[PDB]
């Protein structure tokens, strides 16, 4: 009289554990093969009264090429896996699957825009933890990539039909999303550090930052931006400010696929009937879950 | 992130400042 | 791109010194800024530098925290302070500096080489007080004579003959440094003999330290 | 602790010919090496850095050469203006703990040029101080090395006298050093024959300077 049954599990891929590793794991990658010449952070005391700290240690100069990892479990426990179309990332999963280790990861450093990630297999999605609170970030997962290419002369190369159609398809979805009728609006980032208003990212070590203002002013061929590699830069793994040695050879450059983007909305509190879409990006963490949100670590029971 | 600093300069620009993980970000 | 310091000093044993160097040509926070010294007769030393727009100075090991340099972006000067000083610290201590790029966008070389610099600041620490020195002669073809600058402090001094008009032949030695603290030197010229008694040799010597200028004639007599 | 030794310590070499100095680094240094030229009485001046790049106001004559531990600065054609004390300095090490050579000083070849010797009793001014300085000067000659021996009373001294040499003559390229031998006034009065004896390479024989007290 035994039925059969498939095992539905609850996923939250805003409170998955898997980031904090990951997050974890990304920083210690970082101090034992990308570490500053000088570091200064801040060091306070109980009153509230800090004083800035300087660490100065051996910053070798290496070549860096990407080294594809993944999580896999330990004796005891299992990775679930959700396979729903269009998986919003929170709630229970109808078509799951258990994976001894996750996809081939090939982490990336940025801001903005997500390089080198995993594709969408359907059309584009974009996932939030509340879309209606404007101060949660939104993840976009392309299902396109759009090739990027850079060089030393400070300046990246993007197809301008090619993003032009993303930002296109990428407004269809936040339509279905805030409201058909609505008015879909990309504008530039409102500001904060340089690391926050540009489009930076690590590529083979150096800290690039590019000026993005031509990829988010659209209303609803290349591209050419300015970049700039810096050697003084603020850090994303901790609050304080990093100084790394010049670049090796002459001439660097770069290519990546972008994959998603890190939007915010603007508290749009009045009426209007439009919705602006800026540049975010700056917990590192959220470039974590784009790559882990359809995973959830548990134990054999 | 310094968000004391950060809101400070943020708000000397019409705007707030909050955290963007250790990023100081306006809004 | 100059660099300019301030002037000489003479410092009392366990006393501090905080020599200046005022930068001025371009952009202050684009250069990095460091110290070296170099002792009477000895070579140069490095010192400490600073990375002005982090505000970040490193040292010489064995100065053992004597020693702090420190950059005022207001006034685009850098400072060179140097505690609890003690007889050896007597030397000529040299400011200079190197551009370093962009600095203020980001970038930055951190060149650790020297392009441009200040003119030296001589520091003397002794326990001696200023003191103005005392002349005696050195009495005599070809004839020697000359004077004998003796017990002075601190350095230094100059020594002419005849206000300048005898240069030819004149010899002035580089000043020793006695057990008793106190400097001296001397000064000597050759004439022809058949000059003397007719024609007089006079050396001046100054010394600014005691605003003393003294003139003494040297005779064969 | 990263050490430069530079060689020879001094080089002599003739006017319009070529100079080569040596700097080594106790370890590996790659390119950050740079070369310093510093003339009496002024503050150095940077002539290459990088090993081999030469700083913009520094004339061609001046190149660099080396990498690893092993440098070289090379001079085609020495000028008057050319002749001084070079250091060489790494910047390579990080945390920075940067170090300059102990120094090469170039130096005019000339030919050899005896010294004319000469011996001064303390004057009357002096002993009526309470001291006594006994002057022996060596004029002009050339190598810088010589030795000066002195005598009370034909006993040889040490230990009580002091040496100054100058920096080389800029008309005939030679030398001038005096040696003053220092006693109190008491310990002057006490003795009679004052004997400064010179020994360089261009006299044949040691010559003597004397007097007696008195
Ligand atoms: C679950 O899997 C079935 C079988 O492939 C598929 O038809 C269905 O659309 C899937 N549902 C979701 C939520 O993706
Ligand atoms: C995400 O999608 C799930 C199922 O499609 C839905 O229950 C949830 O309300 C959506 N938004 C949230 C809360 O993440
Ligand atoms: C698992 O069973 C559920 C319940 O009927 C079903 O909806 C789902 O498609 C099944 N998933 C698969 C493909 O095992
Ligand atoms: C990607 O999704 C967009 C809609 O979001 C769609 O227009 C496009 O055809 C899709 N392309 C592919 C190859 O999936
Ligand atoms: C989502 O955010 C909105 C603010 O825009 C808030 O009103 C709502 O309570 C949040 N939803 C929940 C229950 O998490
Ligand atoms: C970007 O660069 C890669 C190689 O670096 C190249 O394969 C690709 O075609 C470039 N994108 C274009 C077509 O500009
Ligand atoms: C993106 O992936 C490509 C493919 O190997 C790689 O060359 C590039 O360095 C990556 N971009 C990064 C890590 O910035
Ligand atoms: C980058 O370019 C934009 C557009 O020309 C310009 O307004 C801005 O000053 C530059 N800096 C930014 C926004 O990063």
């Amino acid at each position: 009289e035994v039925k059969l049954e498939n095992v539905t599990e609850n996923f939250n891929m805003w409170k998955n554990n898997m980031v904090e590793q990951m997050h974890e794991d990304i920083i210690s990658l970082w101090d034992q093969s990308l570490k500053p010449c000088v570091k200064l952070t801040p060091l306070c005391v109980g009153a509230g009264s800090c004083n800035t700290s300087v660490i100065t240690q051996a910053c070798p100069k290496v070549s860096f090429e990407p080294i594809p990892i993944h999580y896999c479990a330990p004796a005891g426990f299992a990775i679930l896996k959700c396979n729903d179309k269009k998986f919003n990332g929170t709630g229970p999963c109808t078509n799951v699957s258990t994976v001894q280790c996750t996809h081939g990861i090939r982490p990336v450093v940025s801001t903005q825009l997500l390089l080198n990630g995993s594709l969408a297999e359907e059309e584009i999605v974009i996932r939030s933890e509340n879309f209606t609170n404007n101060a949660k970030t939104i993840i976009v997962q392309l299902n396109e990539s759009v090739v990027i290419n850079c060089t030393g002369a400070g300046h990246c190369n993007l197809s301008k039909t090619q993003w032009e159609n993303t930002l296109e398809q990428i407004a269809i979805k936040l339509k279905e999303q805030f409201g058909n009728n609505k008015t879909i609006i990309f504008n530039p980032s409102s500001g904060g550090d340089p690391e926050i208003v540009t489009h930076s990212f690590n590529c083979g070590g150096e800290f690039f930052y590019c000026n993005s203002t031509q990829l988010f002013t659209w209303n609803d061929r290349n591209i050419t931006l300015p970049c700039r590699i810096k050697q003084i830069i603020n850090m994303w793994q901790e609050v304080g400010k990093a100084m790394y040695a010049p670049p090796i050879r002459g001439q660097i450059r770069c290519s990546s696929n972008i994959t998603g983007l890190l939007l915010t909305r603007d508290g749009g509190k009045d009426t209007n009937g439009t919705e602006i879409f800026r540049p975010g990006g700056g917990d590192m963490r959220d470039n974590w879950r784009s790559e882990l949100y359809k995973y959830k670590v548990v134990k054999i029971e | 992130x310094n968000l004391h600093f950060c809101q400070l300069r943020c708000k000397s620009l019409g705007l707030l400042g909050r955290c963007a993980x250790t990023f100081c970000a306006c809004x | 791109v100059q660099l300019v310091e301030s002037g000489a000093e003479v410092k009392k044993p366990g006393s501090s010194v905080k020599v200046s160097c005022k930068a001025s040509g371009d952009t202050f926070i684009r250069y990095s800024f460091t110290w070296v010294r170099q002792a009477p007769g000895q070579g140069l030393e490095w010192m400490g530098r600073i990375i002005t727009i982090l505000d970040v100075a490193h040292y010489a090991p064995h100065l053992q925290g004597r020693v702090t340099i420190t950059a005022d972006k207001s006034t685009s000067t850098v400072y060179l302070e140097l505690r609890n000083l003690r007889s050896d610290d007597t030397a000529v201590y040299f400011c200079a500096g190197v551009y370093e790029g962009e600095a203020d966008e980001g970038e930055y070389d951190n060149n650790g080489f020297l392009k441009h610099w200040g003119q030296g600041t001589l520091v003397t620490v002794s326990s001696a007080s200023t003191k103005g020195p005392s002349v005696f002669p050195l009495a005599p073809g070809t004839a020697a004579l000359g004077c004998l600058v003796k017990d002075y402090f601190p350095e230094p001094v100059t020594v002419s003959w005849n206000s300048g008009a005898l240069t030819s032949g004149v010899h002035t030695f580089p000043a020793v440094l006695q057990s008793s603290g106190l400097y001296s030197l001397s000064s000597v010229v050759t004439v022809p003999s058949s000059s003397l008694g007719t024609q007089t040799y006079i050396c001046n010597v100054n010394h600014k330290p005691s605003n003393t200028k003294v003139d003494k004639k040297v005779e064969p007599k | 602790d990263i050490v430069m030794t530079q060689s020879p310590a001094t080089l002599s070499v003739s006017p319009g010919e070529r100079a080569t100095l040596s700097c080594r680094a106790s370890e590996s240094v790659s390119s950050d090496l740079a070369w310093y030229q510093q003339k009496p009485g002024q503050a150095p001046r940077l002539l290459i850095y990088g090993a081999s790049t030469r700083a913009t106001g520094v004339p061609a004559r001046f190149s660099g050469s080396g990498s690893g531990a092993e440098f070289t600065l090379t001079i085609s054609s020495l000028q008057s203006e050319d002749f001084a004390v070079y250091y060489c300095q790494q910047y390579n090490n990080w945390p920075p703990r940067y170090t300059f050579g102990q120094g090469t000083r170039l130096e005019i070849k000339r030919t050899v040029a005896a010294p004319s010797v000469f011996i001064f009793p303390p004057s009357d001014e002096q002993l009526k101080s309470g001291t006594a300085s006994v002057v022996c000067l060596l004029n002009n000659f050339y190598p810088r090395e010589a030795k000066v021996q002195w005598k009370v009373d034909n006993a040889l001294q040490s230990g009580n006298s002091q040496e100054s040499v100058t920096e080389q003559d800029s008309k005939d390229s030679t030398y001038s050093l005096s040696s003053t031998l220092t006693l109190s006034k008491a310990d002057y009065e006490k003795h009679k024959v004052y004997a400064c004896e010179v020994t360089h390479q261009g006299l044949s024989s040691p010559v003597t300077k004397s007097f007696n007290r008195g």
